[PDB]
RNA sequence: CACCUUUGCUGGCUCCGGUGCGCUUGUGACGGCCCGUGAAAAUCCACAGGAAGGAAUAGUUUUCAUGCCAGGUCGUACUGA
RNA sequence: AUCUUGGUGGUAGUAGCAAAUAUUCAAAUGAGAACUUUGAAGACUGAAGUGGGGAAAGGUUCCACGUCAACAGCAGUUGGACGUGGGUUAGUCGAUCCUAAGAGAUGGGGAAGCUCCGUUUCAAAGGCCUGAUUUUAUGCAGGCCACCAUCGAAAGGGAAUCCGGUUAAGAUUCCGGAACCUGGAUAUGGAUUCUUCACGGUAACGUAACUGAAUGUGGAGACGUCGGCGCGAGCCCUGGGAG
RNA sequence: GCGGUUCUGACGUGCAAAUCGAUCGUCGAAUUUGGGUAUAGGGGCGAAAGACUAAUCGAACCAUCUAGUAGCUGGUUCCUG
RNA sequence: UUGGCGAGAGACCGAUAGCGAACAAGUACAGUGAUGGAAAGAUGAAAAGAACUUUGAAAAGAGAGUGAAAAAGUACGUGAA
RNA sequence: UUGACCUCAAAUCAGGUAGGAGUACCCGCUGAACUUAAGCAUAUCAAUAAGCGGAGGAAAAGAAACCAACCGGGAUUGCCUU
RNA sequence: AAACUUUCAACAACGGAUCUCUUGGUUCUCGCAUCGAUGAAGAACGCAGCGAAAUGCGAUACGUAAUGUGAAUUGCAGAAUUCCGUGAAUCAUCGAAUCUUUGAACGCACAUUGCGCCCCUUGGUAUUCCAGGGGGCAUGCCUGUUUGAGCGUCAUUU
């Protein structure tokens, strides 16, 4: 059938590591059997289980690190948002919104007015 | 016309000097205190053929004044200098064949 | 070529694996138009040029 | 002697495989690829050789990262995850 | 006789065989085959029998 | 002696010389030749020096012997007409 | 349009398939044999070989099993063909290390610029030794020397391996036996010492060992070519004997 | 071994876009040659023939400017009146 | 705005045309290299792709059959010269 | 002696940033000849091709050291005109 | 007279024109603005039960996670038909990951799968040797930190 990642997300770090090894053992066993038999398609299910478990392990370990840098200025580049190189170099909303005191005063004194012709 | 033979020489490709077998450049010692003010004695260790050159060279060994070590110079041998001969170089060296005054 | 680089040997290994006729079952596939292996190479016909 | 007999003497390579572009165009003695220009930082190309530009440009390979960018741009470089 | 990762050296093969099959290795000889995979010829020490261990891992 | 045996099994002998402007090749000590006098570097050793350390009821010494452990990576088929 | 691409004729079953001395008989196999296999015979290369190995180059052509549509300018049961598999084992052989002619970063200087020069320079250009401290394998304790990256040889330089056996196809690589080198660790014997760092020999020098930092000096690495002479090895020739 | 004189031999829709046979030059050096390495196009290299520089040389090869220009050659497609 | 992404269209071309490329095309292949660079679309509604018999060593033939049609048999629409 | 200052360095020092690609259009630099002139040199082709540097969704330009000579207009760009 | 040659027709060849077709091209219009040291474009090598390609992907390898759909995939094999479901699929979507060796390509090199050094850790009697695992070491430039250099230079104190 295969493992299901919603079931794995309940599990602990150690339980998952243990399961990962049981799958790696199982996969080896089938690689041997494949030599004898003509066709052996069960091996696909266990390849994908391994890949599932590693995905979940990595998710857990990353979310742990996201918590460790909660709120801190500077976090690992791999947890920073990707966007694009050019977007990451752009001025922030704050920087782009800055006006000098001279211009702030003019903007208050003389905003564009709403008006209509009759 | 094409570039003539005498103009090809300056690029120095196939016309460079064949220096594999040469002993080193023949040169007097660097002019230092000892030579300006007194003399320094060296020994002629070897007299040796240099490829490309007519004249033989003389490997003269002098002590270093400032460090405990020997310093081989390469002189062009004057007629009459012999292995084992001492050579005197400096302001106060005597007027004998092989000395540097 | 007895004493060969790894990089050359790796390319030769690739060439070994590719040297085969088309698997017959491809011909049965729905809407198949591949008749034969059109990129087959042979040591007597065409050189690899490394 | 300049023809058939002289073709017998051809067994040394002027060019080997280029690490950068994979072609057999790395000139061994110049240590320089005649096709892509490795190890110059820039990739060799010329506007006199349009057909050669077309053989190597963006799109002639896998893309790998650049194929997904349009999709990412379409969804406003969103960050989180889909909710249920 | 095993197929073995192309990245694997003789130290890592010795260590893997001891770990996976609980056996003692005398020497490892390796070659890269013409199809570009790596084959290892792993001689066991005299205390172990290759046919037993091969029967356990289950190819006869 | 065994016998379309795994392929056996058993026994015996496997010794002593000569020769040379011989051939091929290695090498030694020499000789001839040059307005030609016929690489470099890694690497290894020795020496000079005398820093420093070292005994008596115990100190020194692994350039003597013996003993323990390890030696990765890539090439390796075949042709060479 | 000696037009462009494609197709097709006559020529024509014609030119031709004549270099490298050469084939023959039988059996087997097979639908089929001038050409495959075995046997018998006749010849050839004739060791500066048509033999046995390699370098460049090729890249699986190697080997087996199956097997003949195409290809082997006749043939084909055969094949370097076709299909499917098998096959290359290293501390000691190479690469890897070193430098050669040379190539080439950096410091700098040119050039609108792609880049060019130059290779130790008109640069503040590093990295070892030893004890410890027992705080630790970094600052500290001392010292020490400072040249100038790097790449460049499968024929140059260079640590160390041999025999016998073994496969369809691998072997100085596997197996068996017997060695060796480098790096590491290390304690037992021997040696040395109360004249502390050995003795002997007139001497050339001997020996199982027999303290030795910095620094310095030597050596080896390390070298043309030809000629005759000497000596060794393998081969050749030859006697007796046992098969 | 290196060369290439003569036959103006073979061949001349070849064995071959330079070969084959015989004959011949040279054969211990201004010798032959492998690999590495340097020199690049108005440039190189040349014991000099305008030779050689990948079957290309009295200026290589590749792409582009370029559908370069042509008072010159060739062609220029249905019928009748 | 002869590129990229997403759309809509045409008195445009219809496999020697139209992009070089309607197809595993910048592919196969050539070249030491820069570069150069093709050919190649159409069974049928559906594989229903010819069981079985017979001649032949076999390829195949002759029958039988499938199909609306094999004057559609993969050497596949039509099928000119 | 202790502490400044100036200038200049070093660090795998803390945090960043540049390079390469694409290149239709855009901002510069550099820069031909074929060709035309019935020859050819100035001229033309062309302030073009090729080469090099640098950007963006646009770029550049832009609020007059402007145009005018009128009864004066009023940043830049683009179209129709001239 | 036949053969032969020539001409025409029928049937059969050769060959692939013609006709009909068209998931391709071409041109015009409209809208949009998004590559890269957070490692791009491009390259190499790999990965499927049975693939040589094309296409997809990276040792988690024709994919993993997430979300939507709601039962396929299909050449065969196999699996499944609680399929009235946290659930089929070479499905769509895609925000989380994985992402070999490379490449601007960054420890140094590269016709080498060549050679280093540093930190943490494990094993082998181990600070120093060998091995395994993890993580690092390019250049120019800016701001800052720290440690310094120069009779450039001030004060202070010998
Ligand atoms: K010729
Ligand atoms: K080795
Ligand atoms: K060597
Ligand atoms: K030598
Ligand atoms: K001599
Ligand atoms: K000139
Ligand atoms: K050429
Ligand atoms: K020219
Ligand atoms: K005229
Ligand atoms: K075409
Ligand atoms: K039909
Ligand atoms: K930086
Ligand atoms: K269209
Ligand atoms: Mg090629
Ligand atoms: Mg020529
Ligand atoms: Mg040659
Ligand atoms: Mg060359
Ligand atoms: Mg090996
Ligand atoms: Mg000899
Ligand atoms: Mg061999
Ligand atoms: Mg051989
Ligand atoms: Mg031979
Ligand atoms: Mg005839
Ligand atoms: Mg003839
Ligand atoms: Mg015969
Ligand atoms: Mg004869
Ligand atoms: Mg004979
Ligand atoms: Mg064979
Ligand atoms: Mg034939
Ligand atoms: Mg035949
Ligand atoms: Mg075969
Ligand atoms: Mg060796
Ligand atoms: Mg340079
Ligand atoms: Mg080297
Ligand atoms: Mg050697
Ligand atoms: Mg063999
Ligand atoms: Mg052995
Ligand atoms: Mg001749
Ligand atoms: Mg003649
Ligand atoms: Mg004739
Ligand atoms: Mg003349
Ligand atoms: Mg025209
Ligand atoms: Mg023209
Ligand atoms: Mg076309
Ligand atoms: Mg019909
Ligand atoms: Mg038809
Ligand atoms: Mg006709
Ligand atoms: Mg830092
Ligand atoms: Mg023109
Ligand atoms: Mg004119
Ligand atoms: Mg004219
Ligand atoms: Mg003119
Ligand atoms: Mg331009
Ligand atoms: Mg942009
Ligand atoms: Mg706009
Ligand atoms: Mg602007
Ligand atoms: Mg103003
Ligand atoms: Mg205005
Ligand atoms: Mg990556
Ligand atoms: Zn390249």
């Amino acid at each position: 059938a295969g493992v299901k990642a919603y079931e794995l997300r309940t599990k602990s770090k150690e339980q998952l590591a243990s399961q990962l090894v049981d799958l790696k053992k199982e996969l080896a066993e089938l690689k041997v059997q494949k030599l004898s038999r003509p066709s052996l398609p069960k091996i696909k299910t266990v390849r994908k289980s391994i890949a599932c478990v590693l995905t979940v392990i990595n998710e857990q370990q990353r979310e742990a690190v996201r918590q460790l840098y909660k709120g801190k200025k500077y976090q690992p580049k791999d947890l920073r948002a990707k966007k694009t190189r050019a977007l990451r170099r752009a001025l922030t909303k704050f920087e782009a919104s800055q006006v000098t005191e001279k211009q702030r005063k003019k903007q208050i004194a003389f905003p564009q007015r709403k008006y209509a012709i009759k | 016309g094409r570039v003539i033979r005498n103009q090809r020489k300056g690029a120095g490709s196939i016309f460079t000097s064949h220096t594999r077998l040469r002993q080193g450049a023949a040169k007097l010692r660097t002019l230092d205190y000892a030579e300006r003010h007194g003399y320094i004695r060296g020994i002629v260790k070897q007299i040796v053929h240099d490829s490309g050159r007519g004249a033989p060279l003389a490997k003269v060994v002098f002590r270093d004044p400032y460090k405990y070590r020997l310093r081989e110079e390469i002189f062009i041998a004057n007629e009459g200098v012999h292995t084992g001969q001492f050579i005197y170089a400096g302001k106060k060296a005597s007027l004998n064949v092989g000395n540097v005054l | 070529a007895a004493q060969k680089s790894f990089r050359i040997k790796q390319k030769m290994a690739k060439a070994k694996k590719q040297n085969r006729p088309l698997p017959q079952w491809i011909r049965l596939r729905t809407n198949n138009t591949i008749r034969y292996n059109a990129k087959r190479r042979n040591w007597r016909r065409t050189k690899m040029n490394i | 002697g300049k023809g058939t007999p002289s073709f017998g003497k051809r067994h040394n390579k002027s060019h080997t495989l280029c690490n950068r572009c994979g072609r057999r165009s790395f000139h061994v003695q110049k240590k320089t690829c005649s096709s892509c220009g490795y190890p110059a930082a820039k990739t060799r190309s010329y506007n006199w050789g349009a057909k050669a530009k077309r053989r190597h440009t963006t799109g002639t390979g896998r893309m790998r990262y650049l194929k997904h960018v349009s999709r990412r741009f379409k969804n406003g470089f969103q960050t989180g995850s889909a909710s249920k | 006789v095993f197929q073995v990762s192309m990245k694997a050296n003789k130290y890592q093969i010795k260590k893997a065989v001891k770990e996976l099959y609980e056996v003692d290795v005398l020497k490892v000889n390796t070659l890269v085959r013409p199809n570009g995979t790596k084959k290892a010829y792993v001689r066991l020490t005299a205390d172990y029998d290759a046919l037993d261990i091969a029967n356990r891992i289950g190819y006869i």
